[PDB]
């Protein structure tokens, strides 16, 4: 069964099983084109392959460009085959990813990095078109060659900020596996503390800390919790503001909101 | 409303009310 697969230039050891046909998942290599996602035999394949291979980047809209990275909006619907592959290849480093199949309910964000062979895949995330839950991330992945370079982050920052640009507030899909809620207590804590650095007054409510960052109230008292932030007296609770915290808190790994372009589907 | 435990005591607390911010 699966251990490897080569992807572009790289390749890389499997976390997990994943569900490809057995003509496939017998091998213990697969070969895949980098910038369709299709899965291969063998080396010699793959090569024909990229011969014919017309793509250099993730179809759907590029709807964020700052330079060499970019998000591209890919509609499950409409690119049923392309969001399969990728559901595939993400079940390879994922403990349980609740769909693989039925894509259609889900728009996928694909974020790339550009060199002169073409839109690098770095990593995704995919949401829900309508969620009864307000999530605003189903599953979320950094490829392998790409983590701890602070991209899961900026992926997670652009999850948001789709949310602000909604007009909505988000949480991720539960249950987190471990990785995500490290990398999402990370992004909460520094949300909470830039906007406390740039608050000025006594007081506010979780309320309106949500509806400025697109962070669900629970995920704010949480972190905020996990700060040891929150405090008791008289009968009221109060936010305490650690200083030695936000000077902690204070290479081009951000999202910035002046180089999306996008209107909700 | 939201649940949650500080310094070995259960506490409860509002999101729409205004918290005071507070330092020491
Ligand atoms: C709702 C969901 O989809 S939950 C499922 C989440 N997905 C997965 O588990 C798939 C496997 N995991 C991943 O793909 C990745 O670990 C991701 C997307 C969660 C994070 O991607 P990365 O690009 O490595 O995250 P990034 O580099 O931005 O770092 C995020 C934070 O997590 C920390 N981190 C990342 N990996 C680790 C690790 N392996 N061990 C300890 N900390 C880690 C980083 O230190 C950073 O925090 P810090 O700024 O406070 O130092
Ligand atoms: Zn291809």
């Amino acid at each position: 069964m699966i251990k490897t697969i080569a992807f572009g230039r790289y390749e890389l050891d499997t976390w997990y099983h994943s569900p490809y046909p057995e003509e496939y998942a017998r091998l213990g290599r697969l070969y895949m084109c980098e910038f369709c996602l299709k899965y291969m035999k063998s080396q010699t394949i793959l090569r024909r392959h990229m011969a014919k291979c017309v793509w250099k980047h993730p179809p759907g809209d590029e709807i964020y460009r700052k330079g060499s990275i970019s998000v591209f909006e890919v509609d499950g619907k409409k690119n049923k085959i392309y969001c399969q592959n990728l559901c595939l290849l993400a079940k390879l480093f994922l403990d349980h990813k609740t769909l693989y199949y039925d894509v259609e309910p889900f728009l996928f964000y694909v974020m790339t990095e550009a060199d002169n062979t073409g839109c690098h895949l770095i990593g995704y995330f995919s949401k829900e078109k309508n969620s009864f839950l307000n999530y605003n991330v189903s599953c979320i992945l950094t490829m392998p060659q790409y983590m701890r370079q602070g991209y899961g982050k900026m992926l997670i920052d652009f999850s948001y900020l789709l949310s602000k640009v909604e007009e909505k507030v988000g949480s991720p899909e539960r249950p987190l596996s471990d990785l995500g809620l490290i990398s999402y207590r990370s992004y909460w804590k520094e949300v909470l503390l830039r906007y406390l650095h740039n608050f000025q007054g006594k007081e506010i409510s979780i309320k309106e800390i949500s509806q400025e960052t697109a962070v669900n109230p629970v995920d704010i008292v949480s972190t905020l919790q996990a700060l040891q932030m929150l405090k008791y007296w008289k009968g009221k609770h109060l936010v305490l503001k650690r200083q030695d915290l936000i000077d902690e808190w204070i290479s081009n790994k951000t999202m910035d909101p002046s180089c999306l372009k996008w209107t909700p589907p | 409303m939201v649940e949650i435990e500080i310094e070995g005591r259960l506490h409860r607390i509002s999101i729409f009310d205004p918290l005071e911010i507070i330092l020491e």
